[PDB]
DNA sequence: TTCAGGGTGGTATGGCCGTAGGCGAGCACAAGGCTGACTTTTCCTCCCCTTGTGCTGCCTTCTGGGGGGGGCCCAGCTCCTCCCCATGCCAGGGTC
DNA sequence: GACCCTGGCATGGGGAGGAGCTGGGCCCCCCCCAGAAGGCAGCACAAGGGGAGGAAAAGTCAGCCTTGTGCTCGCCTACGGCCATACCACCCTGAA
């Protein structure tokens, strides 16, 4: 469908649900799900890749909220982005 | 009065998780009072919502709800 | 003279939660009886508003211990805490 | 919730890390607060350029408005990238 | 002394400009010029952007005057502005 | 360096307001400093308000607009 | 936007009190403020209870939520006098 | 407004919250009670500020009075804490 | 002169009653890990003194901002086309 | 396994575009006078050193009460079903 046309591993089509019924415009055109899809994909990808690299230095394979708690603190970009987030159970 | 509950070994803990190195003698005095108009806070907001939802009992998403109002965004119980 | 600092490292190490659950669903209880009678609770609103506190008193020791270093002291106070408290608003 | 493709990012970045509930109910958390925040910010400009329909470019915009620095700037490549790699498909 | 606490007075008192206006303007114009050359300014722009400023630096030294009451002084100074910030959250 | 037209006399005046009874000499530089991040954010975000407008002036609802989003609101520069 | 509407409440508890057009410039840009602020919050409460209708009900609440102590008393007063002599 | 004993456009806040894409549908009594609303949060304003400008020898509201009604009520200084009011000065 | 208002059909939302189960209040019971009281000391905070260095009050120059006066042309607003993007709705089946 | 995602079809409407038109933002010029800037004398206030006392930190010990487990009960709340009327879309009017 639209997840895997876009080259993307999100719901492109929950994405675009979310949005119409989510009262963000009267309408809402068909590119916004793709962008915004690949926007969170990205996002997501980068802190997972941050948690596991801050994870597999204390050897650990399950990743923990200290461990996120970590990765968003010292990276700054993300840091300053959850400036005001209460990671829980995190440190 | 349950405002004892806070007791000096649970605030000297959250102290020094802050780094703090010494305590003064009425930090604790004026501790309990910064947690109970914090909570006074947060709680009011959140038995809106609930008076809103015309229930009887406060959830995880009605205190969430209530700190986001204030800025502080908790993430973990919400799934 | 290093039971500070081993505390700080114990309590800086560790995610636990560090006032005790009975007596803070008491205060929470206690305080909602101040608005609703007989309002119930759960077992994750209650958790919520514990480290929803946790996090905003370690955050205020954190620039309550700013407001100390700044006045040459190692000691906090409630002058301290009452400048940070004013400073970032509340 | 996100679970399902957050697990398969992780396991597509990370071949053999594992994730708990307690990290999968947080970024679940996280996501469904950043979108809140990027069509929040869609919206807003929509309805500040008095228009109608939230397109690339509004999504766009609030990824440059919210982010800062390199995460807007890789952010907008990826998106610019997927809406591209899109219509071809 | 008493020339400090006139103009303390003086100024507390008034509510106009405390900045040149067309220096202020220059300021805006080189910032603005990274992000997108050969960029135009309404006028009322730049008087927005100056009340803002202006205000945000009063408040910004209202909080270094606390700070450095802290330590038990009457200099405002840079680490006294740089706690404020700290504990503001910039 | 049109920020040295922040000059030293407008910062003690900005102080004096403030309720500042002395001030220090790195004050000044400390001061533009902070100036120059303030405006860098700003008109960061009105600018690119104007360029997804497909504007090349910025407006006084740009401005305000940039600043209600960073949470420093403006009364009058509006409508 | 407003300015008419603010001379007629100003006639009202200081009928001799002018107001400058640069005043004006401020409660225009605080009514615009404050009914964003309530309407922004009574859409957000209609959400969590998954509704679609911003009743009278969401703007209370969303009344109390924003307006302080004392603000917050007279307002769901003042603003509940108006609903029952509107409605009857 | 008059329906209502209100000098505010019950009738524009409706229109406004028709527009404003905040629900699917609005009802017929969020009009009525945000126009009394804003209308009382405006009496409140003028009367603070109204005694202000009197208490300086003006008979004109000015910025620096509204200012100074806002500034010394509590109850509004709250409400309005994140406001830089135009033309105000600090008191 | 466009926006607030009266009358009407339709339907989609929301209210009333049932109910049945999940879960939240609630009562016992250790027990042992934690809090509360005491003692000691020692280390930190507060008070004093001195100083020397940096900040300030006052003068004087000159310089650059502010108040007009004028031009113009460049960009933002307006109106009409229309055609292409997005939507309303029904059915099949892929995924969460 | 079920439900909503996409495919398909019919369709009103919104925005991309092409002119035009004019408001105001930018550029230049002139003047001139109040404020900025460089300097110097003077002082008073920040910082370094020293002393003391008192008040937290640290260790010890006895007790107490959270909590981990168990079980009961009944109340709340989500889901269902049905239906009543409130609000919206539309046509016209007249008013601020």
């Amino acid at each position: 469908s639209r997840s895997s046309r876009a080259g993307l591993q999100f719901p492109v089509g929950r994405v675009h649900r979310l949005l119409r019924k989510g009262n963000y415009a009267e309408r809402v055109g068909a590119g916004a799900p793709v962008y915004m899809a690949a926007v969170l994909e990205y996002l997501t990808a980068e802190i997972l890749e941050l948690a596991g690299n801050a994870a597999r230095d204390n050897k650990k394979t399950r990743i923990i909220p200290r461990h996120l708690q970590l990765a968003i603190r010292n990276d700054e970009e993300l840091n300053k982005l959850l400036g005001k987030v209460t990671i829980a159970q995190g440190g | 009065d349950n405002i004892q509950g806070i007791t000096k070994p649970a605030i000297r803990r959250l102290a020094r998780r802050g780094g703090v190195k010494r305590i003064s003698g009425l930090i604790y005095e004026e501790t309990r009072g910064v947690l109970k108009v914090f909570l006074e806070n947060v709680i009011r907001d959140a038995v809106t919502y609930t008076e809103h939802a015309k229930r009887k009992t406060v959830t995880a998403m009605d205190v969430v709800y209530a700190l986001k109002r204030q800025g502080r965004t908790l993430y973990g119980f919400g799934g | 003279g290093t039971v500070a600092l081993r505390e700080i490292r114990r309590y800086q190490k560790s995610t636990e939660l560090l006032i005790r659950k009975l007596p803070f669903q008491r205060l929470v209880r206690e305080i909602a009886q101040d608005f609703k009678t007989d309002l119930r609770f759960q077992s994750s609103a209650v958790m919520a508003l514990q480290e929803a506190s946790e996090a905003y008193l370690v955050g205020l020791f954190e620039d309550t211990n700013l407001c100390a270093i700044h006045a040459k002291r190692v000691t906090i106070m409630p002058k301290d805490i009452q400048l940070a408290r004013r400073i970032r608003g509340e | 919730s996100y679970s399902v493709y957050v697990y398969k990012v992780l396991k597509q970045v990370h071949p053999d890390t594992g994730i708990s509930s307690k990290a999968m109910g947080i970024m679940n958390s996280f996501v469904n607060d950043i979108f809140e925040r990027i069509a929040g910010e869609a919206s807003r400009l929509a309805h500040y350029n008095k228009r109608s329909t939230i397109t690339s470019r509004e999504i766009q915009t609030a990824v440059r408005l919210l982010l800062p620095g390199e995460l807007a700037k890789h952010a907008v490549s990826e998106g610019t990238k997927a809406v591209t790699k899109y219509t071809s498909s």
